[PDB]
RNA sequence: UGAUAGAAUAAUCUAGCGAAACCA
RNA sequence: UGUACAACGGGGUAUUGUAAGCAGUAGAGUAGCCUUGUUGUUACGAUCUGCUGAGAUUAAGCCUUUGUUGUCUGAUUUG
């Protein structure tokens, strides 16, 4: 009797590590996805010394990753 | 069984007490290895105490118990309560007349006089 | 960021139900913390594992129980010098009475779950005050540091989302003072997300006690009680 | 030639045990170091629980049975019957099975009585209240 | 010698007894895998010794006979270079075993190694026959291809190994037709090898120095035991119905369900090792030889710790019944 | 402002720098 | 993609020596209670007996598995 009532506490933290991994699951696949796209538009494209094009590619890799969290 | 330097018993009747063995008659001869004594073998050995007639003199005797298990050629590994050994001539002739506790098979079957003054075999 | 996992002392190697333990948490841990192979561990060594070690790991784990109370404790520590922190165990659970209690089919088993596990912290730390002690908000972000660097550190769109498979928790309410880790391998339902979860090994829950210095027993820094 | 080992009562085979005799030419084997060691503390089988000293002062088993009729070392011997020969292969393979079921059985008696005490004792822990 | 290691872990055999063409076609060796040893009750008949019709306790090697198979054969045609094979011979149809031997990544191959080969007895049979017609025609001596039945064995290695053995019959066209007709059917050694036959033993030692090819000589044969028998254990002293496994089994082995050779004293080599059981160089007479044995009693406890019953019908009877 | 660095715990390797003796 | 492998589970073999807990009249005795005993009995009582060769280990280099459960793949080279 007490013990089913302990497996709903353990399905709800069950479910609390689920609803975490879908966030950060979806949020490594858009953050990756607008970054790849955002620099085969453009960025890679002017300079290609590739001494630039890596600070900006780390720079909108932490833009979008600040902003897919907060 | 016994070293050389081995105190074991006297089972015959001649009035000795122990036996001190100092040598290993027909033993090996490997570099700091000791000649051991063991049941059936006629080694040198001196009365400590007993009659003095038979101290200070050193006399061949033959080991009738041993009490360290030795495998038997069927399948026992057996030893005796103590360790003893009874004096008699080279020739094997016993100087005891009755011998006293339980002798060694291979010993009784090594020796027929020491079978002949055998009360108790094994 | 290597590992490792030991059982420390004479009741701990002498109880049988540790080394299950022992098996399922060198079966959690990612592949660069895989310490397979050391499964016999030995009567001689005592703490001898801090010489030979820090060449290549970091990051000990110790069990211990007390010789007069029945306590089994965790403790955490680094091979360089650092804290070390203790804690008592609370309802330890074979895995396979977890079998046993609710049917799953596990891949524990194959070596395709041959892969790092990842960081879930439930409400493990807050940066607010919300209280009047703020050393424990800091042994909340001391703790915290711990558990993001003990496994790889992942700048996230770096990291290759291709494996996921392994998923760690832990779970911290601030009014039962319990920390509880329980990890799930991951099942995906592709529909474009949506993502089941199936229990694999060890569930556990544990009790702040002490922090000390990363060689154990040095310098007590923190005392819990 | 199989013996007793003196200390657990089973049987003793060659190459397995250690005999030891005393003065009085009594042998002693022994199936194992651990009898052996056992003998040599000057200990009572009749304290150590799983040797068969206890279990026959015990009641575990059965001890005396009317098929132990035919085991015995006979010091005049027959002269030689083929004939005879499977009849006590048939005797020996039959009297077992026989002890077996005995000893079964007997045991059976044993594991019917905790049910009537146990009826006894729970309603002990029924009628008080 | 220096002591350099091992070739192969199948050791060669190097020479084989003498050719009488006198007596049927029949093999020259074998090779079989060690199981483990045990202790053999008997009596020793040998008169000038004290210990004549006494009981005698005798440390012995079991060596587990899988039936061994042939599936080819080799013909050596002298050159004044030395001996050369001209050609070898296979049969048809060879196992997952055989066919597993040759390959490294079998697991993942397209498992295409007789495959044109079988396409020779697709034909009447006429490269194949005009090449045993040649090895009947040159071709002085003889070796057969063989391979055990390593699936009916408790090893862990699926694949099977081949040997060569010189095959001392009579008339090499009689040879090569007796292996003809032995192509992928079985041989026993019950057919090669006898009671009381001082063999030689051919194995790779226990490397930790080790791992050496060692012929040790001059073994007696004790039991030339039976697959088929549930009293491998037995004697006419000792009527129990007992196999030769131990009780608990052969340690680290496993068991012996096919036949076995229980052979005298000790051997090179360890457990799971393959070796070669060849018969005498020559015709020993030294009494040693001449001995025709009786057994007594079977040691089958366990090594597993010390033992105390030889059946486990015998442990119920002496224990009781349990609690459990 | 001063000092070969890196790693091995703050008790061998890599990296960097780099001789002289002598030389039918 | 199979008598396939593996994690469990089971059976076998061996090790240690009666697990925890239940019951008692068994317990040298001390008080306690009266129905001052011809074992009157109630409390403490190291221990002992029955449940109990019981309980614990068992391959990490033991054996076996008609039971469950999951698995099967990449990099390089040659005519
Ligand atoms: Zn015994």
């Amino acid at each position: 009797e007490n013990i089913r009532k302990v497996l709903e506490k353990e399905t709800a933290l069950r479910k609390i590590a689920q609803k975490g991994a879908v966030k950060l699951f979806n949020a490594i696949l858009a953050t990756q996805v607008k970054t790849e796209k955002e620099v085969s538009e453009n960025l890679s494209e002017i300079k290609n010394k590739e001494e630039k094009k890596e600070l900006i590619t780390e720079v909108s890799k932490e833009k979008f990753l600040d902003l897919v969290k907060a | 069984g016994l070293p050389v330097g081995a105190i074991m018993n006297c089972a015959d009747n001649s009035g000795a007490r122990n036996l001190y063995i100092i040598a290993v008659k027909g033993s090996g001869s490997r570099l700091n290895r000791l000649p051991a004594a063991s049941l059936g073998d006629m080694v040198m050995a001196t009365v400590k105490k007993g009659k003095p007639e038979l101290r200070k003199k050193v006399m061949p005797a033959i080991v009738v118990r041993q009490a360290k298990s030795w495998r038997r050629r069927d399948g026992v590994f057996l030893y005796f309560e103590d360790n003893a050994g009874v004096i008699a001539n080279p020739k094997g002739e016993m100087k005891g007349s009755a011998i006293t506790g339980p002798v060694g098979k291979e010993c009784a079957d090594l020796w027929p006089r020491v079978a002949s003054n055998s009360g108790v075999v094994v | 960021p290597k590992s490792m996992v030991i059982r420390v002392g004479q009741t701990s190697l002498a109880n049988h139900s540790l080394n299950q333990l022992v098996k399922d948490f060198r079966q959690i841990m990612q592949p660069h913390t895989a310490i397979k192979l050391k499964e016999r561990k030995s009567n001689k060594l005592k703490d001898f594992v801090v010489m030979c070690g820090p060449l290549g790991v970091t990051h000990l784990f110790m069990f211990t129980q007390s010789e007069k109370t029945g306590n089994v404790s965790l403790k955490i520590a680094r091979t360089p010098q650092g804290p070390t922190v203790t804690f008592q165990v609370l309802d330890y659970s074979l895995g396979r009475d977890i079998k046993k209690f609710l049917k799953r089919p596990k891949s524990l088993n194959n070596d395709d779950v041959l892969n790092p596990p990842l960081l879930v912290l439930n409400g493990f730390s807050t940066s607010k005050r919300s209280g009047e002690d703020d050393q424990d908000v800091n042994v909340e972000k001391v703790i915290v540091s711990m558990f993001q660097n003990i496994f790889p550190p992942l700048n996230p769109a770096r990291t290759s989302l291709n494996s996921i498979k392994r998923v760690f928790m832990i779970n911290k309410d601030r009014e039962t003072g319990e920390i509880s880790m329980r990890h799930y391998f991951i099942d995906i339902r592709e529909v474009e997300k949506a993502i089941k979860l199936t229990e694999l090994g060890p569930r556990l829950t544990l009790k702040l006690v002490k922090i000390e210095e990363g060689i154990c027993s040095g310098k007590v820094l923190h005392h819990e009680f | 030639r199989i013996y007793q080992c003196h200390f657990c009562s089973s049987p003793c085979y060659p190459g397995h045990g250690i005999m030891f005799v005393r003065n009085d030419a009594k042998e002693f084997r022994f199936c194992r170091s651990k009898c052996h060691k056992a003998f040599k503390q000057r200990r009572n089988p009749r304290k150590l629980k799983w040797t068969k000293a206890f279990r026959k002062a015990a009641g575990k088993e059965l001890a005396v049975d009317s098929t132990l009729t035919f085991a015995q070392r006979r010091n005049v011997p027959v002269r030689y019957n083929r004939e005879l020969v499977a009849t006590t292969l048939k005797a020996m393979a039959r009297i077992e099975e026989i002890r077996q079921k005995r000893e079964r059985a007997f045991y059976k008696n044993r594991m019917r009585g905790n049910k009537e005490k146990d009826f006894l004792r729970d309603k002990k822990l029924v009628e008080s209240n | 010698l220096p002591r350099k290691r091992a070739a192969s872990i199948r050791a060669r055999v190097k020479a084989f007894p003498k050719d009488d063409r006198s007596k049927p076609v029949a093999l020259t060796s074998f090779l079989g895998y060690k199981a483990g040893m045990t202790t053999i009750v008997r009596d020793l008949d040998r008169p000038g010794s004290k210990f004549h019709k006494r009981e005698v306790v005798e440390a012995v090697t079991v060596v587990d006979t899988p039936p061994v198979v042939v599936v080819g054969v080799v013909g050596y045609v002298e050159t004044p270079r030395g001996l050369r094979s001209l050609t070898t011979v296979w049969a048809e149809h060879l196992s997952d075993e055989v066919k597993r031997r040759f390959y490294k990544n079998w697991y993942k191959s397209k498992k295409k190694a007789f495959t044109k080969y079988s396409a020779k007895y697709a034909q009447d049979g006429a490269g194949i026959e005009r090449e045993l017609a040649r090895i009947k025609k040159y071709a002085s001596v003889v070796r057969v291809l063989v391979h055990t039945q390593i699936r009916k064995t408790p090893l862990a290695q699926k694949k099977a190994h081949l040997a060569e053995i010189q095959l001392n019959g009579g008339s090499i066209s009689e040879k090569v037709d007796w292996a003809r007709e032995h192509f992928e059917k079985t041989v026993a050694v019950d057919s090669v090898f006898e009671q009381n036959e001082m063999i030689d033993a051919i194995a790779v030692t226990k490397g930790h120095r080790g791992y050496h090819s060692r012929t040790s000589i001059n073994h007696k044969i004790y039991r030339v035991g039976k697959g088929d028998d549930e009293a491998n254990g037995a004697t006419s002293f000792d009527r129990t119905k007992k196999t030769i496994t131990p009780m608990g089994g052969f340690v680290h082995y496993g068991e012996i369900k096919n036949d076995f050779i229980m052979v005298k004293g000790c051997i090179p080599g360890n457990r799971k090792r393959i070796v070669t059981l060849r018969k005498s160089l020559y015709t020993n007479t030294s009494r040693k030889a001449l001995e025709e044995v009786s057994l007594k009693w079977i040691d089958t406890a366990s090594k597993f710790g010390k033992g105390r019953f030889q059946t486990p019908a015998e442990k119920h009877a002496f224990m009781g019944t349990l609690k459990k």
